[PDB]
C-alpha cells in the first residue's frame, strides 16, 4: 500500500525517458518502456486493491512534503486512497494499459511513437495524480496537466494545421473551465481556510450556518469546472473538433482519463454539493440537456469518430445526471462500465479506420462485417452496451442503476429524458452500426480487445466498486417499480434497435425523405453542428477577440505616449524659424523682449 | 560585509574584461565567467549563512547583512547597502541571469567583445547595486548608472539584420522613459527629504530614517505617484510600456543584454522596498488605480502578444502580462499575494530567460524572426521546439512550473481582498494560455511557408543546451518544491505587509 506513489513515479520515469530518447531508440524499445511503465502502474494498482481489500477498505492516507506554507494558507503534497479513488484509479491503469497495447501495434511504422508514448505517459501520471489528490491544489495540478497532455495529443499530427486548431479549442474550452475551477477553490479558501477535502467537508456546515450563499457559488464554479473538462453545456464543443487525433489518443481522452474527471470531481466533493441543493438539481439538470443535445446530434453525423464522440459526451450526460439525482454509486459504476466499452469501441473505430484504408465517412463504407469478423464483434458488443441492451451487457445495469436512483428520489423529468435518451442512443449507435457493417462491399492488439470484450459483456458489471463509506447510499426502489423500470428500459432499447433496423438495415427510402425535406434538412443541418454552439462561440467570443487583436495591433497607447515626442519635435521645428540669421531681427526682438520685460515688471509691481 | 564586494567584483571585472583584450580576443569571456562565477558563489554563500529560514518578522527595518560607509556627508548621503531575504533572492536571480548571459554570448569572436564585456558586467553591477541599496540617493544613482551600459549595447552590439537607426531610436526612446522616471523619482526623493528635514532638522537620504516622516494626506500622494511613474516606466506599466518591445526587437542577437538589466524585476522590488512602506496611507488610497492598471496591462499585453509576428515582442508582451500580474498582487496588502509575486518574479525571470536564449538559437538557425517565414520546424531541429514547448507552456501558468505557483498564489491572497480584479485576472491567464498556444503554433507547427524552414538545421551546443536545460530543472523545482524560496523571503514580506497595514 505504501507504493501508492510509484503509480505516478513509473509514468513519470516512462515520459522522462521517452522524451529524451528523442526516437533515437528502436520501436520494440519505445513500445517496451511505454507499455511497461503502464503495466507496472497498472500492477501496482492491483496491489494496491489487493492491500486494500485486506485492510477492510480503510481510507489510506500517504504524504510525501508540503507544496507550500505561506501563514494559514497550507497545501500539502499528499496522496489519498477510498473506494473511489481505487476506482478510478484501478479504470485509469487497466484501461491505458489496455490502450497503450493496443497503440504498440497501431503506431507502429509511424513518426513521433516515442513523443507519443512520453505524451501518453504523463497523460496517466496527470491523471493517478487527479485521482489521488487529498486537496483541490493537487488536483487542480493533476487537472491542469491532464489538459496539457489532451491537447499534445490532441495535434499529434502537427503537420496538418486543422488538428493544431482543434487542440487550441481544447486547451482554451478546458482553460475557461479551470479559470472556474480556480474561482472555486478561491471562494473555498476564502471561506473555510482549508482545500483538503475531509476538512473543506468537516468545517463547511459550521461556517455556512448563517449564510450559504458563499457555498452556492463556490459549488456553481465546482460544476463550471467540471462541464468544462467533461465536455458538456455549455463548454461541450471541443470534443468533436478536438477528435481529429490518434485513435488510442481518443480512447484514453473519451473512456479512460479526460471525461471523467468532472465527475470524479463531482462525486469527491458531494458534501459541499448536498448541503447545496439547487446546484445538485443544475448538475443533473446539465446532465439530462447535454445527454439530450448530445444524442440528437450524434443522430446525424456521418463520421464514426464523430458519432462515438457525441455517444461518450451522452453518456457523461448520464453520469451528470446519476450525480444529479444522488446516485453516486451509479455514476461511478457506469463510468467503469462506459470507459470499458467505451474503450472497446474506439478500439474497434481505430482498427476499422485501418482495415478501411484512412476512410472516414459512414456512407462510403460497407459490408465489413465480411471482410473482419473479429472488429465487427467487438463494435456489436460495444454498441449493445452503449445502448444497454437488456440481461447481456453491463450498459443495462448502469443505465438501470442510473435510472432506479433518479426515480427513487422523486426526479420523473430527468428519468423521462433518460429514457428519451436511451431510445435516441440505441437508435444512433445501431444506425452508425447497420450503416458502416451492412450493404455492399465496395497478439500485441487481440489481447486488448478480448479483454475488453468480456469487460463490455455482464462480467464488466459483475465488478462492484467498492464505494460504501465514501459515497452516500441510493435510496431503495420498490421491487415492482424497478421491475416496471427495467422492463420499460429493456422495451425501449429493443424498439430503439428494431426501429434503427427498420429505418438503415434495409434501403433508406424513407430516411432519405426525411433527410430531403425542408424541415429535415433544417433538423439535420442544425444537429450536424451541434445545435450552433460552436457557430454561437465562435461570433461571441473568438471574433471579437480577433477583432480588437487587429486594432490593437499597432500599440495605440504607445502612440499616445510618443505623441509629446512629435510634439516637441513640431516646436523645436517651429522655434528654428527665429533663427533666420538676420542681424536686423535679433535686434528687433531684443527690443521686443525689452519691452516684455519692462511691461511684465510694471504689470506685477 | 560582502555586499560592497558583491557589487564591485562586477565593475572590476568588466574592466579586467576590457584590459585583458590585448592577451587574446578569447579572454574577456572567461573573465567574464569567472566574475560572476564569483559573484554567483558569494550571493549563494550569503544565501547559506544569512539564516533566513529561521528568521522572524520584527518589524522595518530588519536586515541580515548591513554596510554603511559615508559618501556626502554634507547633504547626509552614504554608501549604505543592506541584504535581506528578498533583496538576497534578487541578487541569486541578478547572479544567475548574469551567469546566462556571459555564457549565451560565448562564440562572439569580435574584435571588440571586450567593451560589450564591459558594458554587460555594468549593466549587473547596477541590477546589484539596485536591489542592495537602502539610501535614496545610491539606490537612483544605480538605478541610472544601469542604463549608460544598456544604451550603448543596444544601440553598437544591437540586431545586426535591422538598420543602424532603428537601433538608434530604441535605444534613445528607453534611455528616455527609463531617465524621466528617474528624474521624477529624484525630484520625489528631494521633497521628502526635505519634508523630513524641515520636520526634524537633519539631513539624511538613509531609507530608515525617512520611513517615520510626517506627512500631510496630499503631499504623501504626489511622492508616492513620483515614485509609482518611475517604477511603472520600468516595470512596465501600460502606457509606460513601449519602450520594451522597441528595446527587445532592437536587442543584440545572443540575448545576453535582455538577461542582464531588461529581464531583472527592479521597479516591483522598488514598489514593496519603498513605495508602500514609506508612503502606506497614499499606496493605500492609490491602491484601486494601481490595481486596475494592472488588469489593463494584462490584458493590452495579452492582446498585444497575440497580435506580434514578431516572437522577440511577443515574449516582450508576455513580460508586461506577468508584471500587471505581479502589480496587481502588490497593492493587495497580503501576505500570500506578496509571496506569490516574489514567485511570480522568479519564475517569470526564468522562464523569460529561456525564452529569451531560444528565440536567439532559433534566429542563429533561421535567420529571420518573422513568424510568417518559419512553422513545422519540429521535424527540422533536434532539441529546440521541445524546450520552446516547455517554456511556453510554462509562461502559461502550468502547475510543475513556478509561474502556475506565483500566480496562484497572487490570485488566492487578490481574492482573500478583492474578488472582482481576481476574476478578470483569471480570464487574462486564460489569454496568455491563448498567446502561448499561438506562438507555439505560428512557430513550430503546421508546414514550411518559406525555403529556409524547409531545410534541416544543426543542433544546439553542449553549453547552451547544458545552461536551457539548468533552466529547465529550476523551472520544474520552483514549480515541485517552492518551500526554501518562500521561506528565504519569510521575514521581509512579513515586515513590509506588516507595515503597510499597521500604518493605514
Ligand atoms: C506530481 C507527481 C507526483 C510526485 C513525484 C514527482 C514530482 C516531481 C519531481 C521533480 C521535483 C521534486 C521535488 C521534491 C523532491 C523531494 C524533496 C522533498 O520534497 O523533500 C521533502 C520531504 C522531507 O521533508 P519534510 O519535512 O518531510 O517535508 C515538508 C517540507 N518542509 O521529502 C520526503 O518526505 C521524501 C519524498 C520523496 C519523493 C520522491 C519522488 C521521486 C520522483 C521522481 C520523478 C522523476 C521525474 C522528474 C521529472 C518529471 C517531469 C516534470
Ligand atoms: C508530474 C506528474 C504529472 C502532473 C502534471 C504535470 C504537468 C506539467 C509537466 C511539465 C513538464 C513538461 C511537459 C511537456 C514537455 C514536452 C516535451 C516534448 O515534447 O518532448 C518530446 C521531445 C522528443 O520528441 P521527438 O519529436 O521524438 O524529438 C524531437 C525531434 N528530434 O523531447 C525532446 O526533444 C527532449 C526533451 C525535451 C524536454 C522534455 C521535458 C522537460 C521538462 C520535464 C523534465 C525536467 C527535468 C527532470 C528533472 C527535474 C528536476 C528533478
Ligand atoms: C460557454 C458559455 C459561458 C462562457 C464561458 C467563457 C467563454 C468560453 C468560450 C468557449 C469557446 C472558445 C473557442 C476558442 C477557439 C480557439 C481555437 C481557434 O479558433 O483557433 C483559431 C485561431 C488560430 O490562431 P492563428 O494561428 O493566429 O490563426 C489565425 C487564423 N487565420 O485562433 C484564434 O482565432 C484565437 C481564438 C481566441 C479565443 C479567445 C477566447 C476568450 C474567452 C474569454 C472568456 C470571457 C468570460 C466572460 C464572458 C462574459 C460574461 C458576462
Ligand atoms: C504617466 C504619464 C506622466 C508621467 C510621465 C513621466 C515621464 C517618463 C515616461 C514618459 C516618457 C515619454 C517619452 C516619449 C518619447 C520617447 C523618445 C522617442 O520617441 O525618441 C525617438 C524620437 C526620434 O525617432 P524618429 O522619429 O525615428 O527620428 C527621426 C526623425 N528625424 O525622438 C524624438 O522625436 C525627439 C525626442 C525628444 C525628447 C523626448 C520627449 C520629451 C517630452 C517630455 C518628457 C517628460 C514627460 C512630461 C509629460 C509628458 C506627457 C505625459
Ligand atoms: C514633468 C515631470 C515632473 C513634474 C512637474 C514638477 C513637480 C510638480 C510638483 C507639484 C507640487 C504641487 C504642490 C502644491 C501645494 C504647495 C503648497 C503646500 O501645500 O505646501 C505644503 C508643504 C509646505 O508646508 P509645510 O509646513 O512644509 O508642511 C509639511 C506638509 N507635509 O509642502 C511641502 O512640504 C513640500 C510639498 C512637495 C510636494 C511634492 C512635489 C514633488 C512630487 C513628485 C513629482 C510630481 C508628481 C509626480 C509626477 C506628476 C506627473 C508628471
Ligand atoms: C513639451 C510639452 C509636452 C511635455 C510636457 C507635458 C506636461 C508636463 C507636466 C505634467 C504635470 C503637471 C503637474 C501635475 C501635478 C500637479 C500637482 C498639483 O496640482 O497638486 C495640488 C495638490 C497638492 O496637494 P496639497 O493639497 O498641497 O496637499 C496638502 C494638503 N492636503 O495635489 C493634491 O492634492 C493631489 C492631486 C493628485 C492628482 C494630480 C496628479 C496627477 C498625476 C498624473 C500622472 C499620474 C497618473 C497616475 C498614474 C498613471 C500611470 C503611471
Ligand atoms: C533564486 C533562484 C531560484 C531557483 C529555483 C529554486 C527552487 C527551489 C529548489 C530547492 C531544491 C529542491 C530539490 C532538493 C530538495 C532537498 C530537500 C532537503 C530537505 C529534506
Amino acid at each position: 500500500m505504501n507504493m501508492l506513489a510509484l503509480t505516478i513515479i513509473l509514468p513519470l520515469i516512462g515520459f522522462v525517458l521517452l522524451a529524451f530518447s528523442r526516437g533515437r531508440w528502436s520501436e520494440n524499445v519505445s513500445a517496451i518502456v511505454g507499455v511497461g511503465s503502464v503495466g507496472l502502474a497498472a500492477l501496482v494498482t492491483a496491489f494496491i486493491g489487493v492491500d486494500f481489500f485486506a485492510n477492510g477498505e480503510q481510507t489510506y492516507s500517504q504524504p510525501l512534503w508540503t507544496w507550500m506554507s505561506v501563514g494559514d494558507f497550507n497545501i500539502g503534497f499528499n496522496l489519498v486512497l477510498d473506494g473511489l479513488s481505487l476506482t478510478m484509479l484501478s479504470v485509469v491503469t487497466g484501461v491505458g494499459f489496455l490502450i497503450h497495447m493496443y497503440a504498440s501495434w497501431y503506431m507502429r511504422g509511424e513518426e513521433g511513437y516515442s513523443r507519443f508514448f512520453a505524451y501518453t505517459n504523463l497523460f496517466i501520471a496527470s491523471m493517478v495524480v487527479l485521482v489521488l489528490a487529498d486537496n483541490l491544489l493537487l488536483m487542480y495540478l493533476g487537472w491542469e496537466g491532464v489538459g496539457l497532455c489532451s491537447y499534445l495529443l490532441i495535434g499529434f499530427y502537427y503537420t496538418d494545421p486543422k488538428n493544431g486548431a482543434a487542440a487550441m479549442k481544447a486547451f482554451v474550452v478546458t482553460r475557461v473551465g479551470d479559470v472556474f475551477l480556480a474561482f472555486a477553490l478561491f471562494i473555498l479558501y476564502n471561506e473555510l481556510g482549508t482545500l483538503n477535502f475531509r476538512e473543506m467537508v468537516e468545517l463547511a456546515p459550521a461556517h455556512f450556518a448563517d449564510g450559504n450563499n458563499m457555498l452556492m457559488w463556490a459549488t456553481l464554479m465546482l460544476l463550471g469546472g467540471a462541464v468544462g473538462k467533461s465536455a458538456q453545456l455549455p463548454l461541450q464543443t471541443w470534443l468533436a473538433d478536438a477528435m481529429a487525433g490518434p485513435t488510442p489518443v481518443s480512447a484514453l481522452i473519451h473512456a479512460a482519463t479526460m471525461v471523467t474527471a468532472g465527475v470524479y470531481l463531482i462525486a469527491r466533493t458531494h458534501g459541499l454539493f448536498l448541503m447545496t441543493p439547487e446546484v445538485l438539481h443544475l448538475v443533473g439538470i446539465v446532465g439530462a440537456v447535454t445527454l439530450l443535445l448530445a444524442g440528437f446530434a450524434a443522430l446525424v453525423q456521418t463520421d464514426i469518430k464523430r458519432v462515438l464522440a457525441y455517444s461518450t459526451m451522452s453518456q457523461i450526460g448520464y453520469m451528470f445526471l446519476a450525480l444529479g439525482v444522488q446516485a453516486w454509486d451509479a455514476a461511478i459504476f457506469h463510468l467503469m462500465t462506459h470507459a470499458f466499452f467505451k474503450a472497446l469501441l474506439f478500439l474497434a473505430s481505430g482498427s476499422v479506420i485501418l482495415a478501411c484504408h484512412h476512410e472516414q465517412n459512414i456512407f462510403k463504407m460497407g459490408g465489413l462485417r465480411k471482410s473482419i469478423p473479429l472488429v465487427y464483434l467487438c463494435f456489436l458488443v460495444g454498441g449493445a452496451a452503449l445502448s444497454a441492451l437488456p440481461l447481456v451487457t453491463a450498459g443495462f445495469f448502469s443505465k438501470d442503476e442510473i435510472l432506479a436512483g433518479a426515480m427513487a428520489n422523486g426526479h420523473i423529468n430527468l428519468m423521462v429524458a433518460g429514457l428519451v435518451g436511451a431510445f435516441m442512443t440505441s437508435l444512433y449507435t445501431f444506425r452508425m452500426i447497420f450503416i458502416v457493417f451492412h450493404g455492399k462491399e465496395q497478439v500485441t492488439h487481440s489481447l486488448p480487445l478480448i479483454v475488453l470484450l468480456i469487460l463490455s459483456t455482464f462480467v464488466g458489471a459483475l465488478i462492484v466498486p467498492p464505494l460504501q463509506g465514501v459515497l452516500p447510499q441510493t435510496t431503495e426502489l420498490a421491487h415492482g417499480s424497478m421491475l416496471t423500470l427495467e422492463i420499460t428500459s429493456g422495451v425501449v432499447a429493443v424498439v430503439g434497435i428494431l426501429l434503427a433496423a427498420w429505418l438503415w438495415l434495409g434501403k433508406r427510402t424513407l430516411v432519405t425523405s426525411i433527410a430531403n425535406s425542408a424541415p429535415g434538412r433544417l433538423l439535420s443541418t442544425w444537429w450536424y453542428n451541434a445545435w450552433g454552439f460552436d457557430w454561437l462561440y465562435d461570433k461571441v467570443f473568438v471574433k471579437p477577440f480577433l477583432g480588437i487583436a487587429w486594432l490593437l495591433k499597432r500599440d495605440p497607447l504607445n502612440s499616445m505616449m510618443n505623441i509629446p515626442a512629435v510634439l516637441s519635435r513640431f516646436a523645436g521645428k517651429g522655434l528654428l524659424l527665429s533663427e533666420n540669421g538676420y542681424l536686423r531681427w535679433y535686434v528687433a526682438s531684443m527690443s521686443i523682449g525689452a519691452v516684455v520685460v519692462l511691461a511684465l515688471l510694471m504689470v506685477l509691481r | 560585509m560582502l555586499l560592497p564586494w558583491l557589487i564591485l567584483i562586477p565593475f572590476i571585472g568588466g574592466f579586467l574584461c576590457w584590459q585583458t583584450e590585448r592577451f587574446g580576443v578569447k579572454v574577456p569571456r572567461w573573465i567574464a565567467l569567472i566574475t560572476m562565477g564569483l559573484t554567483l558563489a558569494l550571493s549563494l554563500q550569503l544565501w547559506l549563512q544569512g539564516g533566513y529560514s529561521l528568521t522572524q518578522s520584527a518589524g522595518i527595518p530588519q536586515w541580515q547583512s548591513e554596510f554603511d560607509m559615508p559618501w556626502i556627508p554634507r547633504f547626509g548621503i552614504s554608501i549604505h547597502l543592506a541584504i535581506d531575504g528578498l533583496s538576497l533572492l534578487m541578487v541569486v536571480l541578478t547572479g544567475l541571469l548574469g551567469v546566462l548571459a556571459v555564457l549565451c554570448s560565448w562564440k562572439e569572436i569580435e574584435k571588440y567583445q571586450g567593451f560589450f564585456h564591459l558594458n554587460l558586467m555594468w549593466i549587473l553591477g547596477g541590477v546589484i547595486g539596485v536591489f542592495l541599496a537602502i539610501d535614496m540617493f545610491l539606490f537612483f544613482f544605480f538605478w541610472e548608472m544601469m542604463l549608460v551600459p544598456m544604451y550603448f549595447l543596444i544601440a553598437l552590439w544591437g540586431h545586426k539584420a535591422s538598420d543602424g537607426k532603428t537601433r538608434i531610436t530604441a535605444a534613445t526612446k528607453f534611455f528616455i522613459y527609463t531617465q524621466a522616471s528617474g528624474l521624477v523619482m529624484l525630484i520625489a526623493i528631494l521633497a521628502l527629504v526635505f519634508v523630513h528635514y524641515n520636520a526634524t532638522g537633519v539631513w539624511t537620504f538613509n531609507y530608515e530614517e525617512l520611513l517615520n516622516t510626517p506627512m500631510s494626506s496630499g503631499v504623501e500622494y504626489l511622492l508616492m505617484l513620483g515614485f509609482f511613474i518611475a517604477f511603472a516606466v520600468k516595470m512596465p506599466v501600460v502606457p509606460l510600456h513601449g519602450w520594451l518591445p522597441d528595446a527587445h526587437s532592437q536587442a543584440p542577437t545572443a540575448g545576453s543584454v535582455d538577461l542582464a538589466g531588461i529581464l531583472l524585476k527592479t521597479a516591483a522590488y522598488g514598489l514593496l522596498r519603498f513605495s508602500l512602506p514609506l508612503f502606506p496611507n497614499a499606496s493605500a488610497e492609490f491602491a484601486p488605480i494601481a490595481m486596475w492598471l494592472g488588469v489593463i496591462g494584462i490584458f493590452y499585453g495579452a492582446w498585444m502578444a497575440f497580435a506580434q509576428t514578431d516572437i522577440k515582442r511577443l515574449i516582450a508582451y508576455t513580460s508586461v502580462s506577468h508584471m500587471g500580474f505581479v502589480l496587481i498582487a502588490i497593492y493587495t496588502g497580503s501576505q500570500l499575494a506578496y509571496q506569490g509575486a516574489v514567485i511570480q518574479m522568479i519564475a517569470h525571470g526564468l522562464s523569460a530567460a529561456g525564452l529569451f536564449i531560444l528565440c536567439g538559437q532559433l534566429y542563429e538557425r533561421i535567420h529571420t524572426r518573422d513568424m510568417r517565414m518559419m512553422g513545422g520546424l519540429w521535424s527540422k531541429m533536434k532539441w529546440l521546439p521541445a524546450l520552446s514547448l516547455f517554456f511556453a507552456v510554462a509562461t502559461l501558468g502550468m502547475p510543475g512550473t513556478g509561474n502556475f505557483v506565483g500566480e496562484f498564489m497572487i490570485l488566492f491572497g487578490s481574492f482573500q481582498v478583492v474578488p472582482v480584479i481576481t476574476v478578470i485576472s483569471t480570464f487574462g491567464l486564460v489569454f496568455a494560455s491563448v498567446y502561448s498556444l499561438a506562438m507555439l503554433h505560428r512557430a513550430y507547427f503546421g508546414k514550411a511557408k518559406s525555403q529556409i524552414a524547409s531545410q534541416e538545421l544543426p543542433g544546439m551546443s553542449l553549453r547552451e543546451l547544458f545552461m536551457i536545460l539548468l533552466l529547465v530543472v529550476l523551472l520544474v523545482l520552483l514549480g515541485f518544491y517552492p518551500q526554501p524560496i518562500l521561506d528565504t523571503s519569510h521575514s521581509a514580506i512579513g515586515n513590509i505587509q506588516q507595515w503597510f497595514v499597521n500604518s493605514v
